[PDB]
RNA sequence: UUCGAUGGUAGGAUAGAGGCCUACCAUGGUUUUAACGGGUAACGGGGAAUUAGGGUUCGAUUCCGGAGAGGGAGCCUGAGAAACGGCUACCACAUCCAAGGAAGGCAGCAGGCGCGCAAAUUACCCAAUCCCGACACGGGGAGGUAGUGACAAGAAAUAACAAUGCAGGGUCUUGUAAUUGGAAUGAGUACAAUGUAAAUACCUUAACGAGGAACAAUUGGAGGGCAAGUCUGGUGCCAGCAGCCGCGGUAAUUCCAGCUCCAAUAGCGUAUAUUAAAGUUGUUGCAGUUAAAAAGCUCGUAGUUGAACU
RNA sequence: AACCAGGACUUUUACCUUGAAAAAAUUAGAGUGUUCAAAGCAGGCAAGUUUUGCUC
RNA sequence: GGAUAGUCGGGGGCAUUCGUAUUCAAUUGUCAGAGGUGAAAUUCUUGGAUUUAUUGAAGACGAACUACUGCGAAAGCAUUUGCCAAGGAUGUUUUCAUUAAUCAAGAACGAAAGUUAGGGGAUCGAAGACGAUCAGAUACCGUCGUAGUCUUAACCAUAAACUAUGCCGACUAGGGAUCGGGCAAUGUUUCUCGACUUGCUCGGCACCUUACGAGAAAUCAAAGUCUUUGGGUUCCGGGGGGAGUAUGGUCGCAAGGCUGAAACUUAAAGGAAUUGACGGAAGGGCACCACAAUGGAGUGGAGCCUGCGGCUUAAU
RNA sequence: AAGUUGGACAAACUUGGUCAUUUAGAGGAAGUAAAAGUCGUAACAAGGUUUCCGUAGGUGAACCUGCGGAAGGAUCAUUA
């Protein structure tokens, strides 16, 4: 099995160095995708702006249409898809709103039965969510 | 565990408790050490003689009457190899497989026997050279083996 | 080839005793052998033990009176300060007031207790319970 | 990851749903004198007991 | 899953072993893996004796007999029924019926 | 290893040692104990977060040290600068222009544009700390004082005093009270005294100062994990939820509306990075016959480990 | 000579103990009634003269 | 570690001896079919097929004895004899005295198949050639037959290269077989020793029982002595795909070998075992809604009662 | 003092090459999420030619065949 000599640091930290690189955690944390690879920079939070509208159909066992969003982001111009939280909203999210989007929990992976969706929208215009479902604060003009 | 085999034998010789020649053996110490020196003027092995005492003569275990050892009395007496007996031996061993080898063109086995040969050969030089039994400048030679044994 | 004669002969120690012999028989013999059977016969683990004396290393017959439910060796042997040695009680003996942590510190091989009262450490050897 | 959509259909329940009204009611204390309140009826006035079944939420 | 502590075949402290060929298909299987099974038959069928007998010369001489060995592979043996597939506890006993 | 890489001799330069440089002489110096090269989404440390132990992550940031003033380069003064709120030259910006010309650097304190998910007054004062100077007195956007913010931390206000038919319990005691009266009233409104350089705030303090809109406390959830609905209306594998399982094809406890309760409370939720979980990085402390994994076998060097005895 | 005492005595260590030397802030933590607390390094006497001071 | 004695071994190399089998050639006796398959078909055979008798040649291969037996580091090694070099175990009051274990790197060997040439090429046989076969066969089947299977000199470097189980050291339960060695038998036998039997011991290949003990279980004398976790030391894995793929480097004339990712996606893949179900799997059976039976009667064949789909209508 | 001859520091500019990153690029070869269809066991049973590994050829497709191996087989078994 391993080493046991009073003098096998050079060994085991050798060994534990080399290995350390198969668990996915390390990998992702030491090769930077979450700046490279991944639509954001590591930001929590980011604008865009609204390409178009999607209605993704849902994999087994649903069949749903989910009124998600083709978004292209403000900072890089990359075209990613963001989700809707509210029902029947799509009439009140229009193109080029200025849109704000956050993650989505699984820190870059599809959430449900739904395929290469990974932000949702925190605030459209500048208004915000939450207001525009209950009325509380209307748009404001463009 | 065997050197250079799976091998596990275990077989050797069990010295006895005492360290006393025999009661009827009278072997007076100096008539043996005669003995071993006129079994070496020859050129006899140490352990070849050490086998004769012991089974014509029928010395006991020779360190237990002269003292000491057969190599140590021989080196004494000035009766010393250049090479160490076990040394010898196997240059003996890896010369005649040689010799086999250069006839013998199709043998892999010996080959590969030759090579534990040769492996087992620079270990024990190597711990000869660090015991300084030997010059310090003892690099084996493969074209100068029969010069080594020889 | 033999590594360490300490673990060969806890080891045969302790599994003479899972078997439930009376008996038990350790070759070869050494002095931290020696001195680790008189630690555990003073603190009452271990009756007594008979070396025999070959022209060899030697074999060591140990009477075994129960009331041991492990003993080890840890190897390798690490440095133990004063500081270290309530570390290793917990993390090896089952309790603060059961087992016997085995020390050769400067003055000799004892046990840590005994050692703790010395105000030395030294390197960790093996334990017994 | 599929060409399809209605972009119609969306929100069609919401439209439909008719629009109830809303009972008034008096101020309910909050806070720690909620927390006070409920602790003074936690224990004693029970009607749900035969059963320790503990229903906070009665259904009928 | 190790099936059988021989997996399949009687065969300890070696590494290979010469192959031989089946009979009813002749099939490649080695030494030790085929099964071989002994067919002493007689020259004569059991109700041809009295022919042979009153046919015969050399003063009702003794009628010779042939011995010869089939191997068989292990689907060939099955479908013949000279091997037969056992229980998990059955299986061990190497002991012929 | 040229156009200095290793060492020696001699010289020059430096405040001084020195291949720092020069001329000559030999080929040397580092390296699997990782030299050299590359990435760093890298200023380093005291330190911070998680917390059995061991470990993992972070440190731009109140202290210490280093570099820098758009980018290099050069220099005067001065004990001390390769200084930039000193100068000179070039490049990229921007700038008044009689088109001859002068010329400039907020990663200093406030403030502005833009990039932005993301961060405040173009406020007052040298009174406290200390610094500079020719100096008991001057100056100090160092520093102190205040102003706006949703959050970094610590203390508690939204109340309680009774009558009240009943569920009762046991003549003792809680409850909603479409109900009232007297009690204890603290924030605010406002002149005082303290506070302060002067003010803000704080402690004391002229007096006014609650009856329901009182002066309405909210954020998520109620199938499980993980706590709380087979309660009622609308759609009906659709709209949609849904971190995962999973629910939705008319009896929907999971969809949206009413009610109640649950966890937290001036806080709740969401996203991301990290830690514990993870004994899924295992030195403590993993696993390798069949789940991921013993190299086809052997020799054997660095490396590791090494019988007993003084 | 050595016999007594004094200065050095590790060949060379790893190892253990202890000591010297070495920023503050931080952490653990001693003491002290910011009305408690996060704090801070202040403080305390003495309730009959309101004590030309004393004590941590 | 090195001697030394008797050995032991299907361990290695070289030369060498034998064996029948297969194919082919000559000649001889004879004529109708011969081969092949479940049935065929192709092909050859009244010109002498197949068969049988003599002789000769070719290359390949060592059946039976051949075993839960042996040797070798593994791959692998089975005719006799001779030579050469070597190896383990055993015996030993033999010699040196720590000379040892593990291996990154580094090198030797490395089945079969594949490559370069030479020699050799009997049988089998990639590719291929024909004829049934089902609807289509194109593959299984039969005959022929290419590269290949043999050897020499150079290559490579992998397989289920398996004991799916790294190496060294110590301890741990009962039995009986088995190979090699040694010790003892006033035991049997044989024209000085051998064969047989019995007991003890060392070193191997293994087997049966049990599970103190381990595991998820199957099972394991190691996969035990591990939550009571530490004798020493190399290699290797961190969910499945993507993918042993691309790129990069390196070895080889080449096929290829070694090293060897990322983006993206998925909520599962996987191991053991249990219960049903299924099997063109086996073993016991049971049945005129199953067959055998020389079966008997019939329907279906012609025409009618009644019902079912198609058609019509308005309802049919 | 301006200017001038030499020495070094040398910013910066032209011409070319190398390195890291990015943007191109028609088009070619891959798999993953995949509209009906397409498709027979190649594998899961003796999956209907037992299975699988290495190697080579051939085939629209899994794949077929030759050589050598393993059971992870459907046989732990023939002592006569
Ligand atoms: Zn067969």
């Amino acid at each position: 099995g391993k080493p046991a000599g009073l003098n096998a640091a050079r060994k085991l930290r050798n060994h534990r160095r080399e290995e350390r690189w198969a668990d996915a955690h390390y990998k992702k944390r030491l090769l930077g995708t979450a700046y490279k690879s991944s639509p954001f920079g590591g930001s929590s939070h980011a604008k865009g702006i609204v390409v178009e509208k999607i209605g993704v159909e849902a994999k087994q066992p649903n069949s749903a249409i989910r009124k998600c969003v083709r978004v292209q982001l403000i900072k890089n111009g990359k075209k990613v898809t963001a989700f809707v939280p509210h029902d029947g909203c799509l009439n009140f999210v229009d193109e080029n709103d200025e849109v704000l989007l956050s993650g989505f929990g699984r820190k870059g992976k599809a959430k449900g039965d739904i395929p290469g969706v990974r932000f949702k929208v925190v605030k459209v215009a500048g208004v915000g969510l939450s207001a525009l479902f209950h009325e509380k604060k209307e748009k404001p003009r463009a | 565990g065997r050197m250079h085999s799976k091998g596990k034998g275990i077989a050797s010789s069990a010295l006895p408790y005492v360290r006393s020649p025999p009661a009827w053996c009278k072997a007076d110490a100096d008539s043996v050490v005669e003995q071993i020196l006129k079994f070496s003027k020859k050129g006899m092995s140490p352990s070849q003689i050490g086998v004769t005492l012991r089974d014509s003569h029928g010395i006991p275990q020779v360190r237990f009457i002269t003292g000491q050892k057969i190599m140590r009395i021989l080196k004494a007496n000035g009766l010393a190899p250049e090479l160490p007996e076990d040394l010898y031996n196997l240059i003996k061993k890896a010369v005649s497989v040689r010799k086999h080898l250069e006839r013998n063109r199709k043998d892999k086995d010996s080959k590969f026997r030759l090579i534990l040969i040769e492996s087992r050969i620079h270990r024990l030089a190597r711990y000869y050279r660090k015991v300084g039994a030997l010059p310090p400048t003892w690099k084996y030679e493969s074209a100068t083996a029969s010069a080594l044994v020889a | 080839v033999r590594q360490s004669v300490l673990a060969d002969c806890l080891n045969n120690i302790v599994n003479a005793e899972r078997r439930g012999r009376r008996q038990v028989l350790i070759r070869p013999s050494s002095k931290v052998i020696v001195k680790f059977l008189t630690v555990m016969q003073k603190h009452g683990y271990i009756d007594e033990f008979t070396e025999i004396d070959d022209h060899r290393s030697g074999k060591i017959v140990i009477q075994l009176n129960g009331r041991i439910n492990k003993c080890g060796v840890i190897s390798p042997r690490f440095n133990v300060k004063l500081k270290d040695i309530e570390k290793w009680v917990n993390q090896l003996l089952p309790s603060r007031q059961v087992g016997v942590i085995v020390l050769t510190t400067s003055r000799g091989i004892m046990s840590h207790n005994e050692a703790r009262a010395k105000d030395a450490g030294g390197k960790i050897l093996g334990f017994f319970y | 990851g599929k060409v399809h959509g209605s972009l119609a259909r969306a929100g069609k329940v919401k439209s439909q749903t008719p629009k109830v009204e809303k009972q008034e009611k008096p101020k309910q204390p909050k806070g720690r004198a909620y927390k006070r309140l409920l602790y003074v009826r936690r224990f004693v006035n029970v009607t749900n007991m035969v059963g320790g079944k503990r229903r906070m939420n009665p259904s009928s | 899953t190790q099936k059988r502590r021989n997996n399949g075949r009687n065969k300890h402290g070696r590494g290979h072993v010469k192959f031989v060929r089946c009979i009813n298909c002749s099939r490649a299987v080695p030494k030790d893996k085929a099964i071989k099974r002994w067919t002493i038959r007689n020259m004569v069928e059991t109700a041809a004796i009295r022919d042979l007998s009153e046919a015969s010369v050399y003063s009702e001489y003794t009628i010779p007999k042939l011995y010869i060995k089939l191997q068989y592979c292990v689907s060939c043996a099955i479908h013949s029924r000279v091997v037969r597939v056992r229980s998990r506890e059955g299986r061990r006993i190497r002991t012929p019926p």
